[PDB]
């Protein structure tokens, strides 16, 4: 057939016909895909096609290129960078000359461009690109489509490309978007393309904002930008007023007097959602920055230094106007409420705590008289505001000035936990759950303890959207009557607390609500569930009748649910059903840990049992898997050793929660789940560990799997040595070698999600090191013979410590880790030992640094390992 | 440019709840592998 006529079938409303056509275009890239290429960007390329065939045609080609898997799209680039140069140069022209010529209205060359440009550009392979689109959007002559385009084709690059590697552009890149920015720009839609392409590339534009010619010059088109008449416009520019705010917050005091207050206070009075929202977002925004800046001013106190950057305060001096502002717009509540849906109302609500958080107690003069007002307004939207607004405020502020505030409005607010209205029960009940949570002095009374418990005892039948809040409330306050139970009772849990006098009626309930016919409304069976664990984990001695008794009910419903594949109807059956299956694990995963070491053995082989169940048929959902793992690693936590009796029937689950590998979390839980295993059978599971650690070599030797897992690994690594002690030295080898080359590892000490993660795998390596030190060194007499198999490592685990003490980046938990490594190593090597150490200065510095830390076991450890070198040169 | 995750218990749904579960679970898991070193080593 024709080409043509076959992406033309791509849009049949028919499932044969498509698959006809998607396998003939399968196929054609599959035998030649340069030439594939080549022809459908000629047919992109010509504005005599149907707009359906070169829609078509573009589609094929993004999805040549590009991919949603990062492992895919990698694969696509060096494939595509791999085809004849001159093959690859003939679709570039085609799909730059696309470029304007389209009357379709979301770009199809734009994501071709972008795709190749994501695998060009990183190697200068496409030197004419740049300079097309700038001279596209630059060139007076330009048409709308023209421009609108290359605009779309800019942003996609900036969206899709390491920041890192336009850098270098962002020079001519922003000349093009601040052309299409600029107020004399006639359509609105070249206006829109350059704004949203600018929010994108402003990552890469540091450089660019150092300069304040140029600064002042884009702070000035945007600021323009948000007076611009298409809302569309006035949104986007807002946003890069919110992203500018983030990442160039210490060049902002120039502008913020001038023009960003009037523009973000302007903003947030706006009747359009969209506006106003963003406005919202500026301050909640400004909030964060600052609550960051505060605490890099604190810790820089402590080291007794200067912060890198300093706040100006802006939301302090803005509180004035916001608060009036905010309150004002909490009045604007949907009746009709969707908890799924962002609008102003709500937005208000989170800038308020922001505030509260941020300001502390300068804001409580500010909105409390709002709140005095309105509290017994008999409007709802206002008595709503003024409820919502009170609860906002509630964390930041100085306690000692809350606690009267909060006990004097108690009155008011039991008597609003039977308001009339839905919206305003709703939020008194989130109110009194914040009161539990940060004021609980004023809940856990004599004198309105009683009264609150029975407003919440009977909110419980009420609306979905009422009883959710009211389980949280439970939850915080059951949390709060046990701390200010066992204070001070000589022994682990108290004897007794306030909650005792109604356990069993609270429990009671909560299975109840658990089984509302709408408890999918709202989350509410879900709270219910997080809620009763709450209650039991958090009860009195004298509540271990109920606890009992409410652990039978618990193994009841659990089985109820392994013969239930019935009911599952529509697709919405299956997830539901998933989510009971979650919540009863997670709340064994709590009985268990409450329950006499000798209860806990009759229920588990009939729990064992059914959590072995589970597993297998319901394959589907890891979310299951992962509660159902995390269900058994409690289980193997309270047997302990006789836990033994199940291994050999658990064994294949075991292992396809380690191969699964797709899914993070249930790997991430099969891998916790063998080392509880190590800790509960030791020795014993020695024959199981051939296996595991071919699995978990596996897991290692496959980038593919999510990078959080290696770690968790490595840590595994060090306990099952401990486990095993000298039936290790099977592994040894592969072992060191695996952490040797992970110790070696790094990133950028710029990208906070790495310089966070590396913090991660190298504690797992200090981890899987001391445990393999002290698995090989037996247990007790001088220095065993297995841990000499490491000797000749012990050089590099010093320079890898030696390093870690280099990078300013550190954590807390690495020096506590390394600390205690060099502390083994004296205990292990002896007198050598302090010859390395002594070498390599920066552990002088890290063991010194540790002796300071806020963190006790940072300084315990540091502390010790000092005393450990220290015998070593006092010795021979 | 959406904190819905922090009106109210928006956020508070089961991803979350499964997520600060795991949390309980590795800092757990320290506390027993932090507590059986410390009385193998000797100290505080």
């Amino acid at each position: 057939m024709e080409l043509i006529t076959i992406l033309e079938k791509t849009v049949s409303p028919d499932r044969l016909e498509l698959e006809a056509a998607q396998k003939f275009l399968e196929r054609a890239a599959v035998e030649n895909l340069p030439t594939f290429l080549v022809e459908l960007s000629r047919v992109l390329a010509n504005p005599g096609n149907s707009q359906v065939a070169r829609v078509a045609a573009g589609l094929q080609i993004k999805n040549s290129l590009t991919s949603k898997d990062p492992d895919i799209k990698a694969q696509y680039q060096q494939r595509w960078l791999a085809i004849d140069a001159n093959a690859r140069r003939e679709v570039k022209n085609y799909v730059l000359h696309t470029l304007g010529t389209e009357t379709y209205r979301p770009s199809s060359a734009s994501q071709c461009v972008a795709g190749i440009a994501c695998a060009e550009i990183p190697v200068n392979q496409w030197p004419e690109l740049i300079p097309q689109l700038v001279a596209n959007v630059t060139n007076p002559n330009s048409t709308e489509h023209m421009k609108e385009s290359t605009l779309e084709a800019i942003g996609y690059i900036c969206q899709d490309i390491d920041p890192e590697q336009l850098q270098d552009k962002s020079n001519e890149i922003l000349t093009a978007i601040i052309q299409g920015m600029r107020k004399e720009e006639p359509s609105n839609n070249v206006k829109l393309a350059a704004t949203n392409a600018l929010l994108n590339s402003l990552e890469f534009t540091k450089a660019n904002f150092d300069k304040e010619s140029e600064r002042h010059f884009i702070m000035q088109v945007v600021c323009e930008a948000t007076q611009c008449p298409d809302t569309r416009v006035r949104v986007a520019a807002l946003q890069n007023l919110v992203k500018i705010m983030s990442l160039y917050y210490q060049y902002m005091e120039t502008y913020m007097g001038p023009a960003l207050f009037a523009i973000t206070i302007e903003a947030m009075k706006s009747d359009i959602d969209e506006v106003a929202l963003q406005g919202i977002e500026f301050w909640s925004n400004v909030c964060d920055e600052e609550m960051d800046l505060a605490i890099e001013a604190s810790e820089a106190a402590e080291q007794g230094r200067p912060p890198e950057h300093t706040s100006k305060f802006y939301a302090k001096g803005a509180l004035q106007y916001l608060v009036p502002i905010l309150t004002q717009t909490l009045t604007k509540q949907d009746e009709n409420d969707d908890d799924d849906d962002w609008n102003p109302c709500k937005a208000a609500g989170v800038c308020l705590m922001l505030l509260a958080t941020c300001c502390e107690d300068d804001i409580v003069p500010h909105v409390l008289p709002f709140i005095k007002e309105h509290i017994k307004n008999p409007d709802w939207r206002y008595r709503d505001a003024a409820v919502m607004a009170f609860g906002c405020i509630l964390e930041g502020p100085e306690p000692s000035q809350l606690k009267p505030l909060v006990i004097q409005a108690m009155p008011t607010l039991i008597e609003l936990m039977k308001d009339p209205s839905v919206v305003v029960r709703d939020t008194a009940a989130w109110t009194v759950g914040r009161i539990c949570e940060l004021l609980p002095e004023a809940a856990i009374n004599d004198v309105y303890l009683a009264p609150l418990l029975q407003c919440l005892i009977e909110g419980l039948s009420a609306e979905p959207r009422v009883a959710s809040n009211v389980c949280w409330a439970f939850s915080s306050l059951a949390e709060a009557a046990y701390e200010a139970a066992d204070v001070a009772d000589d022994q682990e849990e108290p004897a007794t607390y306030c909650l005792s006098s109604s356990f069993e009626l609270i429990v009671q309930k909560l299975l109840e609500t658990t089984d509302r016919p709408d408890g999918h409304q709202n989350n509410l069976r879900s709270s219910a569930y997080e809620s009763l664990m709450e209650i039991v984990k958090n009860s009195a001695k004298d509540c271990y009748p109920a606890v009992q008794k409410t652990t039978l009910v618990i193994m009841e419903r659990l089985q109820q649910v392994l013969q239930m594949e019935s009911h599952i109807q529509s697709t919405s059956d299956r997830i539901q059903f998933n989510d009971l299956q979650s919540l009863l694990c997670a709340t064994l995963q709590n009985v268990l840990r409450k329950v006499q070491h000798q209860d806990a053995l009759q229920i588990s082989d009939v729990v064992m049992a059914s959590l072995l169940r589970m597993f297998q048929s319901t394959a589907g959902s890891g979310g299951v898997q992962e509660d159902a793992l995390m269900a058994v690693s409690t289980l193997v936590e309270v047997l302990g050793g006789e836990f033994l009796k199940y291994m050999e029937a658990f064994k294949p689950f075991l292992g396809i929660g380690l191969k699964n590998y797709a899914e993070y979390q249930v790997c991430l839980a099969a891998v916790g789940l063998v080392g509880d295993l190590c800790r509960a059978l030791q020795s014993n599971i020695i024959p199981f560990c051939d296996e595991v650690m071919q699995l978990l070599l596996e897991n290692l030797g496959n980038e593919n799997v999510h990078r959080s897992v290696k770690p968790q690994i490595l840590s595994v690594f060090g306990d099952i040595a401990l486990a095993i002690g000298g039936e290790f030295k099977k592994y040894l080898e592969v072992v060191l070698n695996t952490l040797q080359q992970a110790s070696q590892a790094q990133v950028d000490k710029s990208d906070y999600d790495m310089v966070d993660y590396l913090n991660e795998l190298r504690e797992s390596c200090l981890e899987a090191y001391t445990g393999i030190v002290q698995g090989l060194k037996g247990d007790q007499e001088n220095v065993h013979p297995d841990v000499m198999l490491v000797q000749p490592r012990v050089e590099f685990i010093l320079s890898f410590i030696d390093h870690i003490a280099g990078d300013e980046d550190h954590t807390d938990g690495v020096v506590a880790c390394a600390a205690g490594l060099i502390g083994d190593l004296c205990t292990a090597f002896g007198k050598d030992v302090l010859k390395l150490v002594e070498a390599r200065p920066m552990i002088h510095e890290l063991l010194t640094e540790g002796r300071r830390s806020k963190t006790n076991k940072a300084k315990t450890l540091a502390r010790w390992a000092t005393k450990e070198l220290r015998k070593l040169k006092n010795q021979a | 440019a959406a904190r819905l995750h922090r009106f109210k218990n928006k956020g508070k749904d089961s991803t979350e709840m499964r997520r600060r579960r795991i949390e309980v679970n590795v800092e757990l898991r320290k506390a027993k592998k932090d507590d059986q070193m410390l009385k193998r080593r000797n100290v505080s």
